């Protein structure tokens, strides 16, 4: 069986002697020394440590040099990290490192050939222990207060960002609040220890995102000084002391020693086996009557198959199997209604929308345990099989016996390669009554009934009811009779004399009466489809009746009593006087508590949703109406019995009817994960930004716009500071302004528009002359041209330039500036068609003027016409070789003027030695002045102002889009196929006679929750793990004033800084001390917001548990559950109404344990369900109402503090990475429904 | 201490289990004989693939890799508390370990006996010194006999055969009726160079006088590597040793055409053939 | 800077953004020393500078230096 | 059979042959980096750039034309 090391042909030497190569060959599985590394879990992957890299490379010098790492103090420089290593759970990778002993260069290649890492190291001489240095700013008298940062509350910053370290990676101990001191601990692995000094770097305050290292500029280690710097805690422990000092870019731990370690930006691979299950929790009653209608699809159904078909009275079954009788126009009739008889599944036919999970449902939580054994008779051509495996999978406390049983081997058969994945039970059948060995008796029973009927009412019913089990369920449906097509189906297929069996409601009625069932469900559809629950009952025993309506929770010690009571069978729960008596969510728990199992425990609940709604009394005609039902679940909404039950959400990203939307890429790379995202104006425009507006008829990409929307520029090495790295492009457009001026203006990002914020700096009134179209082409353009030649590159009239890419639009501009002031033009151009637009344009080039720029000629060509002399100034837009070779064009003191970013990014070499040509060379980056607006801008632009009233500055070729294919003019852009610029256009201008028009703009824009930042957000328990992160998402949303309420105050360090940042970045935060479970405690706290400004929102996600089974559970560790969610909804909706006429949103964190229930938290279970009401309420009302039943909640919950990891399994589910609670709260908060599910699956 | 030992070693261990109750013999019922072994080892690549890493290689690679451990540790784990032996002659080895062996048990010192065969091709050095020799044929085959040789080419083998006395033999193969070795003097022409005017020597001691009926060979199974020097050379001392007597005396083969030259397991790996296609 | 080596590095590495380097040194000049091209991202500009250019080329430029002394 | 470019290389010092006597020069790659060093027996750098096969060698580089009689 187990295979074994078989020395391998590579092993054995193979080119000689050689002190200066290694391969080091990695195992990662358990067994390895190298385990540890699977700790250095990035993203959810294992990089090989960016540090490793080093500990390799020092390794292997030492061994070069004959001694041991102990004696080798070592120095790094310039080192460089390209790519990073994926350790795959299984298997073998090399790192090869080699050694250049002269040079002192050093490299790391992987098996594959490629390049890992590269830098210089060598033994270090002198050295010097000063420069490991721990002396402070003083004596600090703070020990016992302070506030620092627990190695707890460090890596759940980090892993919160993407970084997922493990145990032996997880070193810092202790840390300054904002990163700057701390202790790392000691492991006798450099590997580790070099990467928490990593950490430290990386450990900002008020710095996201994720990073990994990229380059350092000066590694030091010498192992002696760093046995001396260590030390040993009481723990008995090994730890040393590391201090960032981020002015001077160093870090120092111990031994070690960086300088100017720079890390940098990784994109999160969103990994697809985490996609959450989001379920909407409408209220559904039993009783449904003409269902559907909302389907423009099963409408223009009812009229082309009672249309062709009414005249004897086009894709699926009764479409082709009717049309294709009249297409030969009743022995072949049975042959073309069979190369499309299995085109049966067909929409109409089958009615597989919400109504068969909303009883398939009601049946499951009516038996003690989530396990069913289930079974379906005629199941071939009916195939239900295919659908209530997937429903009943879709909760995480599933287990599921399904048997697919028919009357032919053949009919199983299309079904072998579908039955297999499903895990269904297979045997033979046909509905005489029979119930095999092969059965053993079910839960559930289901039938498709459109389909060979099976030729007999009771005799089929007889056999259904001999395979109960005590209890059970029956779900079947037919085809109607009393419709236009319920006749039509009986007519067709079955060619019988009888063919019209199909009965109508009353019908089956007593066909049912007959078993000794109750109709527990029934589902009528429109065209005449049915569907039929159906329950037959075995005696109830003493119905003990509880009313739960009390706030003192006395109920408590009397349901501890009923569990004396032996086999009580039924035990019923019933509120009759709060609307708010979450007892569905109680239930939930119980009902599966070891305890009250098999006790049927059952729930009757009145939630009148209007005034107008009486209808609720027992004793009487009702309660034995619901007794004789028997439902485990029983609720009343304004005249439905029906239970509450879980459907799936409808999915669509929703949009909104906006006059503001900015375009935005929603996944890095992927040109059709492009929309129209809800500009932030749609959500408020506050008197002091107004008077600013600006409604766009044209915005123009530009290159940046498509590397970005791309990928191969980093969101780096764009300049400003970013409070969303998010929403990132367009710069250029053209309108009219508030004033209703006419307007052309530049805009440091989400330029891309409807409508923009005008940078009062940069935005130009464009002439009577040119069209808005034409405007909307200039602005960057010129602007880096002119910067690039006249400011910077000080460029004189009569020089030689050399513009590369003339065709561009950088370029067309670059040379009409360059010939206004006539110099000799060198331009660069990649077709033969460009030197044609180009040599139009510009009458004044020669054919000596174009050289090709695809390659390295030009540079021969420039040497030509130029006698060996080089061009004056280069406008380098090209990379690698070709920059090489542009910088070689230089004349004698010219100038390079670099607008390119792509060597530049990666820190390419540059020949130093051409500085001696007196030659100056320019860094370029216009985005480091526009929204900066200093002196320079304004040169800047007045040099385009003038330009333009010389005419030296001109419109380019416009290349322009529909406001719809957004997409294509990126990808148009992309493939370098443009010339001039490529405009998105929005509104069509106003024509001939001087128009002072006012838009009608209707747009199409997904939703995306942004903070007017006039308004204040309050978040309940806001310090806690989850509310702080309500909170940041807040502020990045747009908050501006923030109340967080919590019963103690600021106690931990991850607090007093994420509250002392934000408050740093110009947030308005205040810590509140009051609690909103008393009236007086709620009116203080909404009162203390207002003063903030007026309240816009409120989120409830304060909590306490009293985890305890119900034997355990006393009536006040019941009280103390519930007064921080149901008494404090219950206030807070009362103040909410009383006095906050700006509140937009109402949100309240419910759990799945109200959901599917959770033993030992029957509390937890009733507090949560009963705020589920009260939001209910608002809904209906017309309030912003929003109770969300979350699963388990990943990196900060109540879990991750108690438990363990982002592993751990609890109640069937898997903790939500908060990253995807946000963006699911996201969607959620633009929702109609009043309460909805969010949970990740287990297994 | 298994992902240290030479595959050779490894598959011995099994060979000669595989080859113990192969004859109808409990191994159990020898633990602790006077039973000895005798290996017939030339490379033991897999030893010094492991002995190169001065931090990665460990110190019990040497209990399964130096070469005495391909013995030794086969007595180690059977029990065997007679002789335990590795002997290098290069292509012979095996044979003559089989040799050394049969003596052994003949002369009274034990009752039974492992003889094994070891060569595993690891390291391609080998090999490539070998051509540089040009006893390696670029064809890649060992033509026996035929004109059309260049040189041999090279196979692994693990192989192992048990000798026992008669009266402790539950099954019976065949029986040794006689061997002996001896060694080309300095011939002039190279130390590679097959001296047939000496192994006519050997094969005598052998027979006529001292041995069996040259008459009554059936049988002779060659070297037969495909060297244009060593197959004539070798052939013609047989029959220059073996022929006064009529009839088509010896039908000759050799197992090195169908597999390859399993150097020094190519005696053994040769007996295997022969007691095959007797039974 | 006039100063060498890893000396004139650490001197590149005092730029502030949109600064600008003056280097009258020429060892690290002369030697094709490489030069970090990411340090053009603070928009810096990096001057070779060379007064024996000017000098007896007695242009424009050196008459500009001229009455700056002057 | 292994058309090469070079790139930016760099000679240090250059070696002086002695009448009698063996001197080593000492060659090393980087085949990754395309980097590539000259050592000496002493451990002196001698030389540095880059080299790489050259994938399509463009024959036309060679074009010793010229419309100067
Ligand atoms: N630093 C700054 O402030 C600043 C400002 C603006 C622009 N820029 C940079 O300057 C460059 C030019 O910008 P632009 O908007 O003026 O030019 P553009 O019209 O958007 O297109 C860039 C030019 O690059 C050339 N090119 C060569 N290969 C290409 C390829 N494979 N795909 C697309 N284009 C290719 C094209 O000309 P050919 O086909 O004729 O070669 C094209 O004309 C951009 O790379 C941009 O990043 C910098
Ligand atoms: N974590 C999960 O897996 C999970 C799952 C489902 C739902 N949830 C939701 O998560 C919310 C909180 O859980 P979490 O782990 O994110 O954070 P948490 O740290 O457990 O939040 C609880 C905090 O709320 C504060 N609080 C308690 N009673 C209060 C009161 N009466 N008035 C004001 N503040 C009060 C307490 O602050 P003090 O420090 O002052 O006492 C306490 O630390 C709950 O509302 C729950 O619905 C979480
Ligand atoms: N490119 C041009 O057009 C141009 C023109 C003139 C001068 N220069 C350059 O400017 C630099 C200074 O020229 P200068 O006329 O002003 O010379 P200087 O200052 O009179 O003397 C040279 C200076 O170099 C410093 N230095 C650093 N290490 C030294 C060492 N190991 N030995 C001696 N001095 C050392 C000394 O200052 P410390 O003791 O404080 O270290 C000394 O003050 C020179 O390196 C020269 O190459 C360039």
């Amino acid at each position: 069986s187990q295979a074994w090391d078989v020395p391998s042909a590579a092993d054995f030497p193979s080119g000689s002697s050689c002190s200066s190569v290694a391969v080091y060959k990695f195992d990662v599985s358990p067994e390895s020394p190298d385990h540890y590394l699977v700790d250095h879990c990035i993203d959810g992957r294992v990089l090989f440590p960016g540090t490793g890299y080093l500990w390799l490379t020092w390794k292997t010098l030492a061994r070069a040099l004959s001694q041991n790492l102990e004696e080798t103090p070592v120095v790094f420089e310039d080192v460089t990290l390209h790519q990073a290593t994926i350790l795959p759970k299984t298997g073998t990778v090399s790192l090869e490192v080699r050694l250049l002993e002269a040079s002192h260069a050093f490299e790391v290649s992987d098996s594959n050939g490629s390049l890992i890492a590269s830098g210089k190291v060598y033994q270090w001489e002198s050295p010097d222990p000063k420069l490991f240095d721990t002396r402070a700013a003083v004596d600090p008298a703070d020990s016992t207060a302070e506030f620092r940062l627990s190695q707890g509350d460090v890596y759940k910053d980090l892993r919160l960002r993407g970084y997922d370290y493990g145990p032996f990676f997880q070193l810092v101990l202790e840390s300054d609040l904002e990163g700057n001191r701390g202790r790392l601990q000691w492991n006798d692995s450099w590997v580790s220890f070099l990467d928490a000094m990593l950490h430290m770097s990386i450990l900002a305050p008020g710095q996201l995102g994720l990073y990994l290292p990229t380059r350092f500029t000066s590694i030091r280690i010498d192992p002696v000084t760093h046995r001396q710097k260590l030390y040993t805690l009481q723990d008995t422990t090994q730890a040393a002391d590391v201090v960032v000092d981020r002015n001077l870019n160093t870090v120092v731990a111990g031994g070690a020693l960086f300088l100017g370690a720079h890390s940098s930006v990784a994109p999160r691979r969103p990994q697809e086996h985490l996609k959450p299950i989001l379920e909407k929790f409408c209220f559904t009653p039993h009783v449904e009557s003409g269902c559907l209608a909302g389907n423009t699809a099963l409408q223009e159904e009812l009229q082309l198959c009672r249309g062709l078909a009414q005249a004897l009275q086009l894709p699926r079954l009764l479409a082709a199997a009717c049309q294709l009788q009249l297409n030969g126009n009743l022995g072949q009739v049975l042959a073309q209604e069979r190369p499309l008889l299995c085109d049966d599944p067909l929409l109409s036919g089958l009615l597989d929308a919400p109504a068969l999970k909303a009883c398939v449902d009601t049946a499951l939580e009516n038996m003690a345990s989530p396990k069913m054994k289930v079974v379906e008779v005629l199941a071939g051509d009916g195939q239900l099989y295919s659908r209530i495996p997937a429903l009943l999978n879709t909760q995480p406390v599933m287990d599921l016996d399904y048997t697919a049983t028919d009357r032919n081997p053949q009919a199983l058969e299309a079904a072998q390669a579908k039955l297999e994945q499903l895990h269904v039970t297979q045997g033979q059948w046909d509905p005489a009554n029979p119930a095999p060995g092969s059965l053993g008796k079910a839960d559930l029973l289901v039938c498709n009934c459109a389909l060979a009927t099976l030729g007999d009412p009771a005799v089929a019913v007889g056999n259904m009811a001999a395979t109960l089990k005590e209890g059970g369920f029956l779900l079947l449906h037919t085809l109607l009779a009393g419709h236009p097509l319920g006749e039509m189906v009986g007519f067709l297929t079955s060619p019988e004399q009888g063919g019209r069996h199909l009965l109508s409601q009353d019908q089956w009625e007593s066909l049912f009466a007959g078993a000794s069932l109750h109709l527990v469900a029934l589902k009528r559809s429109f065209y005449g489809s049915v569907l039929f629950l159906c329950r037959q009952q075995t005696p109830q025993d003493s119905p003990v009746f509880l009313s739960v309506e009390d706030t003192s929770f006395r109920w408590v010690d009397s349901l501890k009593d009923i569990l004396a009571d032996a086999s009580s069978r039924p035990v019923w729960l019933m509120a009759v006087g709060c609307s708010t008596s979450g007892v569905v969510g109680m239930v939930n728990c119980l009902r599966k508590e070891p305890g009250g199992h098999r006790i049927r425990c059952v729930l009757v609940s009145n939630l009148s949703s209007t005034s107008p709604a009486p209808e609720m009394h027992p004793s009487s005609s009702e309660l034995q109406k619901v007794l004789q039902g028997d439902l485990v679940m029983n609720v009343y909404r304004d005249g439905a019995w029906g239970a509450f039950r879980h459907f799936p959400l409808e999915q669509d990203r929703p949009e909104k009817q906006t006059e503001h939307a900015f375009v935005n890429v929603l996944s890095r790379g992927d040109l059709s994960s492009i929309r129209w995202v809800c500009s932030p104006l749609h959500y408020a425009l506050p008197a002091s930004c107004q008077d600013r507006l600006c409604s766009v008829y044209y915005t123009s990409l530009n290159f940046r716009d498509v590397m970005l929307a791309t990928g191969k520029l980093s969101p780096d090495s764009i300049p400003g500071k970013w409070l969303t790295r998010d929403c990132m492009l367009g710069m250029e457009f053209s309108g009219r302004d508030a004033s209703g001026r006419r307007v052309m203006g530049m805009v440091p990002a989400e330029g891309l528009a409807t409508s923009v914020l005008l940078l009062q700096h940069a935005t130009w009134e464009v002439p009577s002359t040119w069209t808005l179209e034409e405007a909307a082409s200039v602005p960057i353009v010129y602007t880096t041209a002119y910067y690039s030649l006249v400011v910077r590159g000080r460029m004189q009239p009569g020089e030689s330039v050399l513009i590369h890419s003339g065709s561009g639009g950088v370029g067309q501009a670059a040379i009409a500036i360059a010939l206004s002031r006539g110099c000799r033009v060198f331009t660069t151009v990649g077709s033969a068609e460009k030197r044609a637009y180009l040599q139009a344009r510009f009458p004044q080039l020669d054919e000596t003027c174009f050289a090709n720029s695809r390659d390295t000629s030009f540079e021969q060509h420039v040497l030509r016409h130029t006698a060996g002399k080089g061009v004056d100034l280069v406008l380098n837009s090209l990379a690698e070789e070709k920059l090489q070779a542009s910088v070689r064009c230089l004349a004698q003191h010219g100038r390079f003027l670099e607008i390119g970013k792509f060597d530049l990014s990666n820190n390419h070499a540059l020949g130093m030695a051409v500085f001696l040509k007196n030659v100056t060379f320019h860094g370029i980056l216009l985005d480091s002045l526009f929204e900066e607006g200093g002196a320079t801008w304004q040169e800047v632009s007045e040099l385009l102002k003038a330009g333009i009233q010389e005419g030296v500055v001109q419109p380019l070729k416009c290349t322009v889009f529909p406001r719809t294919k957004v997409e294509a003019a990126f990808r148009y852009m992309a493939q370098g196929k443009h010339i001039g610029k490529v405009v998105i256009q929005v509104r069509e201008e106003e024509q001939g006679p001087a128009p002072r028009g006012l838009p009608p703009i209707a747009l199409t824009g997904l939703s995306k929750t942004f903070c007017p930042p006039h308004k204040s957000y309050v978040i309940t328990g806001g310090l806690g793990g989850f509310g702080l992160q309500l909170a940041q998402w807040l502020r990045l949303r747009g908050a501006q004033k923030l109340v967080l309420t919590s019963r103690s105050g600021i106690r931990t360090g991850y607090q007093a800084r994420q509250v002392r940042e934000w408050r740093r970045q110009g947030v308005q935060v205040l810590v509140s001390t009051s609690n909103a479970s008393s009236l007086d405690g709620a009116r203080s706290l909404i009162t203390e917001a207002t003063q903030l400004g007026p309240v816009g929102g409120v989120f409830n996600l304060a909590m306490v548990l009293r985890d305890a089974v119900l034997e355990n559970q006393t009536p006040e560790f019941f009280q103390d559950v519930s007064k921080p969610k149901y008494s404090g909804t219950a206030n807070l909706d009362r103040v909410t109404r009383e006095a906050c006429p700006e509140l937009d949103y109402f949100v309240i964190f419910s759990s799945v344990s109200c959901g599917r229930g959770n033993a030992g938290q029957a509390n937890y279970g009733f507090a949560n369900s009963a705020m589920e009401r009260i939001c209910e309420k608002r809904r209906h009302d017309g309030l912003p109402g929003l109770a969300v039943q979350w699963g388990a909640i990943g990196d900060v919950g109540v879990v991750l503090e108690t438990m363990g990891t982002n592993d751990t399994v609890i109640g069937g589910t898997l903790p939500q990475r908060i990253a995807s609670c946000l963006e699911v709260l996201d969607l959620f908060l633009s929702q109609p429904h009043p309460v909805l599910s969010s949970f990740v699956l287990a297994e | 201490q298994a992902n240290t030992m030479d595959p050779q070693l490894r598959m011995l261990l099994e060979v000669t289990y595989e080859a113990i109750v192969d004859g109808g013999i409990n191994p159990a019922s020898l633990r602790g004989t006077s039973t000895g072994v005798w290996v017939g080892v030339s490379s033991s690549d897999a030893s010094e693939a492991l002995s190169r890493d001065p931090e990665t290689l460990v110190g019990y690679s040497m209990i399964g890799c130096q070469r005495a451990m391909m013995a030794n540790r086969l007595s180690f784990f059977f029990d065997f508390k007679g002789p335990s032996i590795t002997i290098d002659t290069a292509c012979s080895s095996s044979l003559l370990a089989l040799q050394s062996a049969y003596q052994a048990i003949r002369g009274g010192e034990c009752s039974a006996a492992v003889v094994g065969g070891l060569n595993v091709l690891l390291k391609p050095n080998s090999s490539l010194q070998f051509m540089k020799l040009g006893m390696l044929s670029q064809d890649g085959t060992c033509r026996s006999f035929d004109a059309e040789g260049t040189g041999y080419c090279r196979a692994e083998a693990v192989v192992a055969v048990l000798l026992t006395k008669k009266s402790l033999a539950r099954r019976v193969y065949a029986t040794i009726l006689n061997a002996g070795t001896n060694t080309d003097g300095s011939k002039e022409q190279g130390v590679t160079f097959p001296s047939g005017d000496v192994q006519e020597q050997l094969i005598r001691s052998l027979y006529a006088p001292a041995g069996p009926d040259p008459e009554s060979l059936e049988y002779i199974e060659a070297h037969g590597t495909g060297t244009k020097v060593g197959d004539p050379q070798e052939l013609n001392g047989i029959v220059n040793a073996l022929c006064a007597t009529r009839r088509e005396p010896l039908l000759i083969g050799s197992t090195k055409s169908n597999m390859g030259h399993p150097e020094p397991a190519s005696g053994v790996a040769a007996l295997i053939k022969v007691l095959l296609s007797l039974e």
